[PDB]
């Protein structure tokens, strides 16, 4: 806590700088976002895997705003603070050095919350940085950027009352003792579906993705595919299961089917796209969906192999990102017609887009290779045509995926050169986590 | 002999379709469609109704003599009885479902082991 | 001529003369017909690493194997591995370490 | 609490229903009277005159 | 033919020189006018939908149709479930009262 | 009543809040959980915690319970050879049980029953062969397998 | 299979162990199939020849129990009224 | 167009309209494809419907 304070500080110093030192400026903001990795990675030090559930408490009297230790918040907060520094190396000005500080602040915050008002108050404070991040004047989209905020405001807005409504009900927000109270379960549930089946991709209400996500900058779309679609995930994980559980057995076929439609739906809207990014926008509804249906189907290891699906999508979708931000970066354009021959020009380049295109789509030695199987371990153990109908789609993701791989990468040669050393850099620590999750995970 | 010549694809400098992502530009001539077959003509100048008009005599021609055979032909066409074994080694091969020893028709429980033999799918509880 | 095209190498005798390939790409495997000055060196060293290797993993698999049945007979991983068990040949008989019948039935 | 294994409150129920809980000292309400006119606008038995008053 | 550095490193911008320097823009992609337009009418595509014939029964049966087929599918699965590990008939959601939630200290 | 509801809660919270252990002993690795006769534990929330902490550590034990044993059925069988099918059936019955009771125990609340053997799939067609020969029409069903693993 | 009743084992369960026997293998020309692999397996590359009277036993012992098989068969057909007596 | 006597020209075009499937021949082809690709579902459920015909002939014969 006081650590935290320490941290938030010396981040807000970026302001303060003179702008005419570029260096110190560049040098301070890169410094603010490696340091809560170091911190992070101290914490996972610090953890007695054979103790309680709940480590490292800390409580702010009776302003809500309590936080805590589980495994799956750890392994989030530890992939959010390896993504934020590859964000600070694709800014080049103070506004968004600072509007990512914020950013990580809030998401931080959001991940180890305890309280629901808590988590209602930290996660959407960051709803107005994501609309200026998404519709800047020259290079964005104001309508991707009025889509997102306009749908995640919806949902909160279904949230709310029902937060007031168990808060009334037992008099705390509190989530030790929301679980352990007699609440009215049928009107929380539905609330707390609203806002999580908006930040997870759930159709119908998933529109705003495929605008979001390509409009933002390569740092913005990191982050939102890495880090924003699984805080609907932890919110399933961390506060509704334990608060509503009747709810979440009584909406499962409605949950399952929603996820069986999205899944399908969307690996057959992926085949028609057009758009580089737009590609590797909507594949990672499908990925939502399998964790959806993971997380709900509460069976033998359910938590442990959601969480290892967020982990797996987290390190693999922002690569993919990477890359076709670097192709729009030196190149001007996302449009898959203006790119053949891209293994003569780029090896580099390609070799990595063949190798994140194939941990995409699930192939071993890859950590989606291990997560889909476990997520499919518990999807099988309630049915088994449950699991089916995820295990016979797998030629409709490698149908899109080698698509797109084969379109930009054979054929005659034109389009940009090689990586740089900074690209490469961008790159790197994205593939030697997925080299250690996807061969040697556990120990 | 590398370094051959080949002839590239023009550049479009028409209106597209809305659905111009069916044909494979990779850079030279020539393109292809997406799929192969799924539009253009086919080789030898044949059609869907060709073969599905040939197929809807053929596949019954092939799936004829196995309807046959497995509605009216059973194990007493087979001059001998299969393999013999002593009890104790004969007992744990029969267990197989997938075993050719079901067909003894010379064995005691041939009946009972016939019987327990039927595929099922769904496990009953 | 650019400045920085004195500093790469001509293409090698290998290629065809009539072949271009833009010799400033970077390729990870060595690219465009590859054939460095001092080759036969370098693939002595290499083959010196890998004679390296492939000691350390004879080492490995020789301490890591495990036998659940003694074999039928003498086998050449007795000259180099003494967890190897004894011999039992076909008929249940215990043999010796060079898979020979022990005396009071041999000849 | 919070385990990769299992969610506890999933299976930790009630065995029994619950008798009714007491809220004050007084268990009478106090309210208002609804007027005639919405008592007789409820009634959906006639459906001529539920139409009639709606 | 232009010089952006000097021999002991040190950048130029070559802001007022004649040659053109090489830069970030360098190897932009020229813009085909159709294929921009193709681009540009794809990422519209709403404007385009129309309640014609073939809209609403492709609507009808692909979409509804799977929907309800998926929605059928999960509540068999939800009841085979059910009736395999020992349970009653469950409530799920405008089910009438019946029983949510095992007991951990149940035998079933 | 609602005061013995009462004091008992105070009684806990009392012990609860008066506890300390030490010498190698982990809390919230109990050796025990704590018996009551309440109606919805988490009616009090320590025992709830206290009960989550126990229920936890055997779901992990019964885990490792099958790693042992699936260690030792792989070495019975590799060093039985083609004589396996006669020497090694206990041990995979064992290990086939100690799957299922890692399975079905503390299951959650939507996932079938896991039968390792078919021995619920067999055991049913057992019954069913009984009540079609009392109902005296013939048997549409499969007749039920002695052994279907080389467990169970 | 009353009128061809079946020999007896000449090889018990142990010897067929010891012999790794496989388990379909494990009928009544037993012994000499250990033989038979006894020999070909310790022989190398002339196994054919110096085998020859190990393997020649061993089928002729698999034709005396493929005639009881066609004898049962028949008697079998026979008291079906599928063969007339 | 230095290689167009050589290899041929382009004056010869593609002939597609890119136009979708009929709509009568989409839906035979998507039935038969879900026919095909998802057939353990059409097994199960006439397991499930066979299963539960032989408790209704139990109760009916049982109860008499
Ligand atoms: C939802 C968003 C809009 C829905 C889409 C409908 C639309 O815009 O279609 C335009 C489109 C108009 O086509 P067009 O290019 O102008 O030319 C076609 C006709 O020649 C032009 O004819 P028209 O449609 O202009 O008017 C004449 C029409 C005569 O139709 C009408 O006058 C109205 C049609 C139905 C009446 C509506 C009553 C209630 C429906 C609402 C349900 C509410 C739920 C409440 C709970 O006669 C026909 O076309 C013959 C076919 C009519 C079949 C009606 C069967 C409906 C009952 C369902 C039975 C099961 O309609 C069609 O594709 C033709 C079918 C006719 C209407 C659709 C009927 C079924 C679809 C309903 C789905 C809604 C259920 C959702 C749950
Ligand atoms: C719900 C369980 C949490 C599991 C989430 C999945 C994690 C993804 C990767 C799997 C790694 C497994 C690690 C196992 C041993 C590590 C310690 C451990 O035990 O895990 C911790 C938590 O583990 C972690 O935090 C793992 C961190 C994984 C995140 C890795 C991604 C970030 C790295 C990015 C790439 C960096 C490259 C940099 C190099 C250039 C606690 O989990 P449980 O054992 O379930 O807790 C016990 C429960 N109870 C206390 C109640 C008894
Ligand atoms: C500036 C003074 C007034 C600020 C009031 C802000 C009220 C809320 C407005 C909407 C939220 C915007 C937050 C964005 C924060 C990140 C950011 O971009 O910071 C700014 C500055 O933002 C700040 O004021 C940062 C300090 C406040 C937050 C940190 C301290 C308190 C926690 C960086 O400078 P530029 O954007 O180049 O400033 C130019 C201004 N203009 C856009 C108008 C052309
Ligand atoms: C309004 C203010 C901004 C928004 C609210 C921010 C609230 C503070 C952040 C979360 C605080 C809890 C951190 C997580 C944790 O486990 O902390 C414990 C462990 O401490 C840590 O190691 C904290 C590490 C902090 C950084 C890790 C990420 C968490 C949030 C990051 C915020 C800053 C990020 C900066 C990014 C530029 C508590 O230590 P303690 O000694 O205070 O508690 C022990 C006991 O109960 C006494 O109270
Ligand atoms: C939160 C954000 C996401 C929300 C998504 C929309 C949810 C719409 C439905 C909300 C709950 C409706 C009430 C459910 C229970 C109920 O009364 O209806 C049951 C059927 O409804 C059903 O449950 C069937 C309808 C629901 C199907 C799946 C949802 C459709 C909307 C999204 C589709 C996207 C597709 C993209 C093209 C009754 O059952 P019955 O009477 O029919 O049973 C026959 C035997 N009595
Ligand atoms: C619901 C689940 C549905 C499961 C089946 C989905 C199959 C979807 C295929 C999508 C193909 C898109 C990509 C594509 O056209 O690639 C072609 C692959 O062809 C092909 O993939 C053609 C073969 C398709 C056979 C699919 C079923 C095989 C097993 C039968 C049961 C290229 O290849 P090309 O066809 O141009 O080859 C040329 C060499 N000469
Ligand atoms: C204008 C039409 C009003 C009208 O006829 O309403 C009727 C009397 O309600 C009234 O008009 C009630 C107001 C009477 C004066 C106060 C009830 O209409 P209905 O029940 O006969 O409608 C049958 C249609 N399906
Ligand atoms: C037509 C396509 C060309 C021939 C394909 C093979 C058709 C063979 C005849 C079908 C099976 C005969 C046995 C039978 O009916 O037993 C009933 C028997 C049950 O008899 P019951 O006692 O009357 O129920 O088995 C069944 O339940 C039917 C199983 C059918 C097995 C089909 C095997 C799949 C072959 C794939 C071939 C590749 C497709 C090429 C296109
Ligand atoms: C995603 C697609 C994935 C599916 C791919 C292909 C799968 C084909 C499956 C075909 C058969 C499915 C199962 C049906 C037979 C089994 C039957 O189980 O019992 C049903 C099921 C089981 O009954 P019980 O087991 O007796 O309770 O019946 C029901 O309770 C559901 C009945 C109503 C189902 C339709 C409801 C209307 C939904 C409309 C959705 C459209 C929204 C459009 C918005 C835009
Ligand atoms: C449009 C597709 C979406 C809807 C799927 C069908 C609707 C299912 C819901 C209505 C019936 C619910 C049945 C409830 C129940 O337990 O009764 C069983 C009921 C009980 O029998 P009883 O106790 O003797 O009355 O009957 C059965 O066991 C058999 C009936 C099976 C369920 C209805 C038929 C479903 C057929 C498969 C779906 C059609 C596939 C379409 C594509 C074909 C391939 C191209």
């Amino acid at each position: 806590m006081f650590i935290s304070v320490l941290l938030i500080l010396f981040a807000l110093c970026v302001t303060l700088i003179p702008e005419a030192h570029y260096h110190m400026v560049r040098v301070w903001s890169f410094v603010a976002t490696i340091i809560p990795m170091w911190v992070v990675t101290w914490m996972w030090w610090n953890f007695d895997a054979s103790g309680h559930g709940l480590q490292m408490l800390v409580i702010l009297g009776r302003s809500h705003l309590a936080f805590g230790i589980d495994g799956v918040a750890l392994s989030l907060m530890l992939l959010t603070t390896v993504l934020f520094p590859i964000c600070m190396m694709l800014l080049r000005t103070v506004a968004g050095f600072m509007t990512f500080i914020l950013l990580e602040v809030l998401v931080l915050s959001a991940l180890c919350v305890l309280d629901l008002l808590g988590f209602y108050i930290l996660f959407e404070a960051s709803l107005i940085l994501l609309f200026l991040l998404i519709g800047r004047a020259p290079y964005g989209s104001l309508e991707a950027a009025y889509k997102i905020v306009l749908y995640t405001m919806a949902g909160s807005l279904v949230l709310l009352p029902t937060l007031f409504m168990i808060y009334s009900e037992c008099g705390t927000t509190n989530v030790l003792y929301m679980t352990c109270a007699y609440n009215h379960q049928t009107v929380l549930g539905w609330g707390l579906l609203a806002v999580l089946a908006v930040k997870i991709p759930l159709m119908p209400v998933h529109l705003w993705l495929p605008e979001a996500h390509v409009a933002a900058p390569t740092a913005g779309s990191v982050l939102l595919a890495g880090v924003l679609l699984k805080l609907g995930g932890i919110g399933f994980l961390r506060f509704m299961l334990p608060v509503v559980p009747e709810f979440c057995v009584s909406v499962f076929p409605l949950v399952s089917t929603l996820c069986l439609v999205s899944f399908l739906f969307s690996t057959l809207s992926t085949l028609r796209q057009i758009d580089l990014k737009k590609i590797v926008a909507y594949s990672s509804i499908a990925h939502m969906s399998m964790v959806t249906l993971a997380i709900f189907s509460q069976s033998e290891f359910s938590a442990y192999s959601s969480s290892f699906l967020m982990i797996a999508h987290g390190l693999i979708s922002p690569a993919l990102f990477l890359i076709v931000g670097i192709l729009y970066d030196r190149a001007h354009t996302k449009f898959i017609l203006y790119f053949s021959g891209l293994g003569a020009s780029m090896p580099i380049g390609s070799t990595l887009f063949f190798l994140f295109t194939l941990g995409n789509l699930a192939f071993p030695l890859f950590p989606n290779f291990i997560a889909e199987v476990l997520c499919m371990v518990s999807i099988f153990a309630v049915h088994e045509l449950l699991a089916y109908v995820f295990c016979v789609c797998q030629v409709l993701g490698a149908a899109y995926g080698f698509w797109a791989f084969n379109r930009v990468v054979h054929g005659l040669p034109r389009g940009p050169a090689d990586v740089t050393r900074t690209e490469f850099h961008t790159v790197l620590p994205l593939l030697i986590g997925a080299v250690w999750l996807g061969i040697k995970p556990m120990a | 002999g590398a370094g051959a010549p080949v002839k590239l694809a023009p550049r479009p400098d028409k209106p597209l379709p809305t659905w111009y992502e069916l044909w494979w530009d990779n850079g030279y001539y020539p393109g292809q469609p997406a799929a192969d077959f799924m539009f253009g003509a086919w080789p030898g100048n044949m059609t869907e109704t060709y073969y599905l008009r040939f197929w809807s005599v053929f596949g019954l021609a092939l799936a004829a003599p196995f309807y046959y055979v497995a509605n009216f032909t059973d194990e007493t066409r087979m001059p001998m009885v299969p393999q013999q074994y002593p009890a104790e080694v004969r007992d744990v091969l029969v267990q197989r479902r997938n075993s050719m020893l079901k067909h003894d028709f010379s064995a005691p429980d041939f009946k009972e082991v016939k019987d327990r033999a039927k595929i099922y799918w769904t496990p009953m509880y | 001529e650019p400045s920085w095209a004195k500093q790469l190498a001509p293409k090698s005798g290998l290629c065809p003369p009539e072949f271009h390939y833009n010799r400033e790409i970077w390729y990870p495997h060595g690219g465009f017909y590859c054939d460095p000055k001092g080759w036969r060196k370098n693939t002595l060293l290499t083959l010196g690493g890998i004679g390296v290797l492939l000691y350390m993993t004879f080492s490995y698999s020789t301490a890591n194997e495990v036998r659940h049945m003694p074999p039928k007979g003498w086998i050449p991983s007795i000259m180099w591995n003494s967890n190897v068990p004894d011999p039992v040949d076909f008929r249940g008989r215990k043999l010796n370490r060079d898979g020979t019948l022990p005396e009071g039935e041999s000849s | 609490v919070f385990s990769g294994a299992f969610n506890t409150p999933s299976s930790t129920t009630a065995r029994e229903p619950y008798a009714k809980t007491k809220s004050s000292e007084a268990e009478y309400g106090v309210d208002t009277p609804v007027p005639a006119s919405a008592l007789k606008a409820a009634d959906k038995h006639d459906a001529l005159a539920y139409a009639v008053a709606n | 033919e232009a010089k952006q550095f000097t021999p002991d490193g040190k950048y130029m911008p070559g802001i007022f020189s004649k040659a053109k320097p090489l830069d970030r823009s360098t190897q932009w992609v020229h813009k085909n006018p159709y294929i921009e337009a193709w681009y540009y009418r794809r990422d519209h595509f709403e404007n385009e939908f129309v309640w014609n014939y073939r809209t609403t029964i492709e609507a009808l049966w692909f979409l509804g149709g799977f929907t309800a087929a998926a929605y059928a599918l999960s509540v068999f699965a939800f009841r085979q479930a059910d009736r395999r590990s020992g349970y009653p008939k469950r409530q799920i959601l405008g089910d009438e009262p019946a029983m949510v939630l095992p007991d951990e200290r149940q035998f079933y | 009543s609602v005061e013995e509801r009462q004091s008992f809660h105070d009684k806990v919270n009392d012990v609860f809040k008066n506890l300390t252990g030490e010498a190698g002993k982990r809390w919230a690795r109990p050796d025990e959980p704590i018996l009551h006769t309440l109606n919805d534990e988490k009616e009090e929330p320590h025992i709830f915690f206290h009960n989550t902490n126990y229920r936890t550590s055997r779901k992990y034990i019964n885990v490792e319970k099958t790693k042992i044993l699936r260690e030792q059925a792989l070495e019975c069988v590799r060093a039985a050879g083609t004589a396996r099918y006669h020497k090694c059936t206990e041990v995979m019955k064992r290990l086939q049980a100690a799957v299922r009771v890692a399975s079905n125990v503390d299951r959650g609340p939507l996932a079938r029953k896991r039968d390792v053997g078919f021995i619920y799939h067999n055991n049913r067609l057992r019954e069913l062969q009984q009540q079609a020969a009392e109902l005296e029409i013939e048997n549409p069903f499969p007749a039920p397998a002695k052994q279907a693993t080389g467990g169970y | 299979a009353d009128r061809f009743p079946p020999p007896p084992m000449k090889a018990t369960q142990e010897q067929m162990d010891a012999a790794d026997v496989p388990y379909h293998y494990r009928d009544y020309c037993a012994h000499m199939y250990i033989d038979y692999k006894e020999c070909r397996l310790t022989s190398g590359f002339s196994w054919r020849t110096k085998c020859a009277h190990e393997l020649h036993a061993y089928n002729k012992c698999e034709y005396k129990e493929f005639k009881r098989r066609v004898a049962i068969a028949i008697e079998e057909k026979r008291r079906r009224g599928l063969i007339a007596a | 167009t230095s290689l167009d006597h050589v290899f041929g020209d382009n004056s010869n075009k593609l002939n597609y309209n890119f136009e979708p499937m009929g709509m009568g021949s989409l839906f035979i082809r998507t039935m038969v494809m879900v026919g095909v690709f998802f057939f353990p579902v059409f097994i199960m459920i006439n397991d499930d419907y066979k299963y539960t015909s032989f408790l209704d002939k139990v109760a009916a014969a049982k109860a008499a």
